[PDB]
């Protein structure tokens, strides 16, 4: 670590948090694909609260939506919060997957995303797994796993 | 008693047992006798071909041919110093000498 | 026991009382299955019976049984008696609902105390008692009715066990383990005990080959 | 003279209690996971370091009571043969038996061997050598002990003949 | 033969 | 990522069987497909089942998932459903086997006899080499995918080649059972052609014997 | 989460969708049979899953002579007769818990003090 700090154990920590590689496999608790058909308006009880909101009206777009379910510990144990993983789906897909979030201080952790006849789910439960597998979140590309020492 | 728990000792008299009645090397003994009762028969019955059948196979106690000669039985020792095969004579009654014919001797495991 | 080099754990040798199965005809054994409510696979509806036991011989799906837990404890008596062939492996998955048959050559066993509770008395205690050790004893001091060995087996008071049926019994290491001051020059022990084993074992000893069973301590 | 002996014995009673109390603590779910290690990995690392420190300390308790008349402690003091490990395993302990760097693994189904109760990870089950050769090793510690073995005898013949060819 | 980071 | 795997063999009383996930996790259409003996593709499980006479989505995912309840093993299957829909019935099962072990010459009529011989003969012969025997067979591949899935699934550890009870000794008799039957192979053979060569077999084993030549 | 087959041939059914309406259907591909889905979940994948940590809870589970038995009192009859196991999902990332089977009444507890599970597997 930088001549200067080194003993700063909590330097040490965001160093790591920056250089260990996870994606979004790495703190996911489950994926789903549901039918959805009314943007606006959910189907999920849970979901209207994060659906408000927008709000927004700024000045299309499938009836599939696939959710991600994300574990709030392994979150924190790798500095991300939503804005940073939604952000980072969203410039991955850029203005072919419409995609939204709930909040950081929202009770559950939740991404919610469509494709802006059929086929489709899948593809969709395909770009489920480009999401999973190859969507990096934090860190360098070859860095599996990073412990401290002293 | 009778009755009436066993001991850690009384273990080896158990072990005694199993060894006065197949002694050290009763996996040998065993699966040659296995061929021998059961699976020889076998294998010619899983023959015949066409009629030519074949029927039962009878195993001879180990015999020597020949010099000579004049087919007599062989001892191990004999087998050993002479640099002989301890072997047995084939049989099998067949269907269209008297009425067995010699297909071939095979090697007899001791004991 | 295994040599030095290259060999070395490719070479084994079997240890004092290993046997090895030599093979029996599997047909009395399927007869007798479906005698005893083995369900053929050209029944068998999954979504319909689903707490049934797979019946497996010699690697070979015959059917499923519903009852397992009674076609086992005659499978074991039989063998027991000697009316199938103590040779011959059955093995009860409980947890994984597979019963599991093996009268094939070249399977490698040894042979145990099997345990019982004793009636009684009883707790679980070894069915050996001294009074079958004495009638070994006295056919050994001979040298009258000859008890040997397969008196034990016909009895069932010994069992041969394959290293597959092995993986379903607990097996205790000295007869004292099946009962209820510590001399410091000993060595430790630790039990628990146990009121659950099945068989128990001969003699440690007998883990060894012949080579090994020279060296003393 | 045990004195020593009894020492002994209680040490290695006393990490059976440190493992018995991480055991109970990591089955209620209490054990954190430490980063990147599982709960399972950071359970075994916290059990061979209680085990290790144990033997280890049983191994120091034997050669502090070797009086200057002691014949083996006069060859290691004259530096003539043997070490610390050798006097260890002879008068206290032998210890963790280990293939592929991990404790006895469950060959039979969730058990080292069939005189266990599946699902067993205590210091007996996994292959601690609690007795010394002294003492003598319980057919248990016997096989374990044999299975260690076992892993030593595979890497010395790798090598005869895999440095031979090295160093041409 | 010894314990984990030392002997099998 | 996955294999089951059985080499049947017969008492008497050889035939290797694999079964196959071609997966690998966070890839596409894991589907499963099983190796057949001369077939020159492997089959898609699903046309096998249709290719022994089950034929309905329904009734074979009910031979390989025990469970109704097990959404998780019947998901990874959707694939292999659709890997072979379309093969809707057992003669069209047969022809897509048969044509993949047989020369494009070959007359719709053969190619199925081709795919039914194999099925009864060579497919796991350890069951039945005769027959009618389909359901036995249907519900044992079942079995072997029952327990692929039960790995892929991470719920079995993958099988211990190491295991004991899974190995066989052989000895004296088995040895001499297997020279002995190639043996009496010639002679047996020969004959087709007093007037029996004892030598043939009285010289093969004490030539094994001899040597340690198996 | 749940499978349904034609009522006809049996065959699996895949999801459509009634556009004008904006509802789900599963419509089968081997004939014209159609209906209605019971749930829009048409799919999920659990990353992090505890189905099968329970396997193997069966009716005989007790006279299994390998399992462990304890005396924790079982949480619905109070009986102290139980076998126990840990988790027989095959992973390297389980937890150590504990899971108790009552062989009085057939009930399934952990000592899992974590607890965010009801019913098991
Ligand atoms: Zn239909
Ligand atoms: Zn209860």
């Amino acid at each position: 670590l930088e001549p200067g700090h080194a003993a700063d154990q909590e330097q040490a920590k965001l160093i790591r948090s920056a250089i260990e590689h996870t994606t979004l496999k790495s703190v996911t608790i489950a994926s789903e694909i549901y039918y959805d058909p009314d943007p606006r308006s959910t189907v999920i009880p849970e979901d209207e609260e994060i659906i408000q909101l927008h709000f927004s009206l700024l000045d299309q777009q499938s009836p599939w939506l696939l959710r991600l379910e994300l574990d709030r510990a392994a979150m924190n144990d790798k500095d991300l919060t939503m804005g940073q993983v939604g952000e980072r789906i969203k410039q991955t897909f850029k203005n072919d997957l419409f995609v939204i979030w709930s909040e950081d201080n929202d009770e559950k952790l939740i991404i919610r995303c469509r494709v802006v006849e059929a086929e489709e789910d899948h593809m969709l439960k395909k770009i489920e797994n480009t999401m999973l597998e190859n969507i990096t979140l934090r860190g360098v590309e070859n860095i599996e796993r990073v412990v401290m020492m002293k | 008693d009778e009755s009436a728990p066993i001991t850690a000792e009384d273990s080896w008299a158990v072990i005694s047992a199993f060894f006065r009645e197949k002694g050290l090397v009763s996996q040998q003994l065993d699966s040659f006798n296995q061929f021998v009762d059961y699976t020889l028969q076998d294998i010619i019955c899983e023959d015949s071909t066409l009629e030519i059948s074949f029927g039962k196979i009878y195993v001879t106690k180990p015999m020597v041919n020949e010099s000579d000669g004049v087919t007599h039985a062989l001892y191990p020792q004999e087998a050993r110093l002479r640099n002989l095969t301890y072997s047995s004579g084939l049989f099998v009654d067949v269907k269209k000498e008297s009425g067995k014919v010699f297909i071939g001797r095979l090697p007899i495991m001791l004991r | 026991e295994t040599p030095e080099g290259q060999a070395c754990g490719l070479v084994k040798n079997l240890s004092l009382m290993s046997c090895i199965s030599v093979g029996t005809d599997p047909m009395p054994i399927i007869t007798f299955l479906s005698e005893w409510g083995m369900e053929p696979l050209e029944d068998y509806v999954p979504h319909q019976s689903p707490d049934a036991t797979r019946v497996f011989v010699n690697g070979v799906w015959h059917g499923v049984h519903r009852n397992p837990a009674r076609l086992m404890e005659t499978l074991r008596t039989l063998r027991r008696k000697g009316d199938i062939n103590p040779e011959v492996s059955m093995i009860r998955d409980i947890r994984e609902k597979e019963l599991k048959i093996f009268t094939d050559a070249g399977r490698v066993y040894r042979p145990l105390f099997i345990v019982e509770d004793d009636e009684s008395l009883g707790h679980k205690e070894l069915k050996v008692r001294k009074g079958h050790i004495a009638k070994l004893m006295a056919t050994e001091y001979q040298d009258v009715e000859e008890y040997t060995w397969s008196s034990l087996l016909n009895e069932g008071l010994v069992e041969y066990i394959d290293a597959e049926e092995e993986e379903s019994i607990l097996i205790a290491m000295q007869p004292e383990d099946l009962e209820p001051d510590v001399d410091p020059a000993k060595r430790i022990r630790v039990s628990h005990h146990a009121t659950t084993f099945t068989h128990c074992e001969i003699h440690p000893s007998m883990i060894l080959g012949v080579a090994a069973s020279i060296i003393p301590f | 003279d045990g004195p020593t002996m009894r020492e002994i014995t209680e040490t290695i009673a006393e990490a059976k209690k440190k493992v018995l109390d991480v055991t109970k603590e990591a089955q209620a779910n209490l054990l954190t996971a430490k980063h990147g290690m599982t709960l399972r990995e950071s359970f075994e690392d916290n059990v061979v370091r209680f085990l290790n420190e144990a033997r280890d300390k049983a191994g120091r308790l034997a050669e502090v009571n070797l009086k200057d008349l002691n014949n083996v402690k006069q060859m290691v003091m004259a530096g003539s043969k043997g070490s610390f490990i050798n006097i260890a395993q002879m008068s206290a302990c032998v210890g963790q038996q280990s293939v592929e760097g991990k404790r006895i693994a469950f060959g039979f189904v969730d058990r080292t061997l069939p005189h266990f109760s599946k699902d067993d990870y205590s210091p007996e089950s996994k292959g601690f050598v609690e007795n010394s050769y002294l003492r003598g090793l319980t057919p248990q510690e016997f096989f374990f002990h044999a299975m260690g073995g076992r892993e030593g005898l595979i890497d010395t013949a790798v090598k005869t003949a895999e440095t031979g060819y090295i160093q041409r | 033969i010894w314990g984990i980071g030392c002997n099998p | 990522s996955h294999v089951a795997e059985i080499r049947s063999a017969l008492e008497k009383g050889i035939s290797t069987l694999q079964v196959k996930l071609y997966g690998r996790e966070g890839s596409s259409a894991r589907t499963i497909k099983a190796t057949l003996p001369y077939i020159k593709q492997d089959i898609p499980i699903v046309i096998i089942f249709r290719a022994l006479g089950i034929i309905p989505d329904g009734e074979i995912l009910e031979h390989i998932c025990y469970d109704v309840n097990d959404w998780q093993m019947l998901e990874m299957l959707k694939p292999c459903v659709e890997d072979g829909f379309v093969i809707q019935d057992r003669e069209t099962a047969l022809d897509f086997i048969g044509r993949r072990g047989t020369a494009l010459g070959i007359k719709k009529e053969k190619r199925i006899q081709y795919a039914k011989d194999i099925l009864q003969k060579e497919f796991l012969p350890h069951i039945t080499q005769l027959e009618g025997f389909e359901s036995r067979k249907a519900f044992f591949l079942g079995y072997m995918i029952n327990r692929l899935l039960l790995c892929a699934l991470d719920r079995k550890d993958q099988d211990d080649r190491d295991h004991f009870g899974k190995k066989r000794l052989d000895l004296a008799g088995p040895l001499l059972a297997q020279l002995f039957k190639t043996l009496f192979k010639k002679l047996t053979k020969d004959i087709f052609r007093l007037a029996i060569n004892a030598k043939t077999i009285t010289s093969g084993l004490k030539y094994a014997l001899a040597t340690g030549n198996w | 989460t749940t499978f349904r087959f034609c009522r006809d041939c049996n065959n699996m059914l895949y999801p459509r969708e009634d556009k004008e309406n904006n509802r789900l259907l599963f419509e089968c591909r081997t004939c014209s049979y159609v209906e209605e889905a019971g749930s829009p979940l048409v799919y999920r994948h659990e990353l992090i899953t505890n189905i099968g940590e329970t396997a193997g809870v069966v009716q005989d589970i007790g006279s299994d002579p390998t399992l462990p038995r304890s005396d924790r009192e079982c949480p619905k009859c109070h009986s102290r007769e139980n076998v126990f196991f840990q988790s027989q999902q095959r992973r390297k990332d389980t937890s150590m818990v504990l899971f108790f089977v009552c062989l009085s009444c057939s009930h399934i507890f952990t000592s899992d003090q974590k607890n965010k599970r009801t019913q098991f597997s």
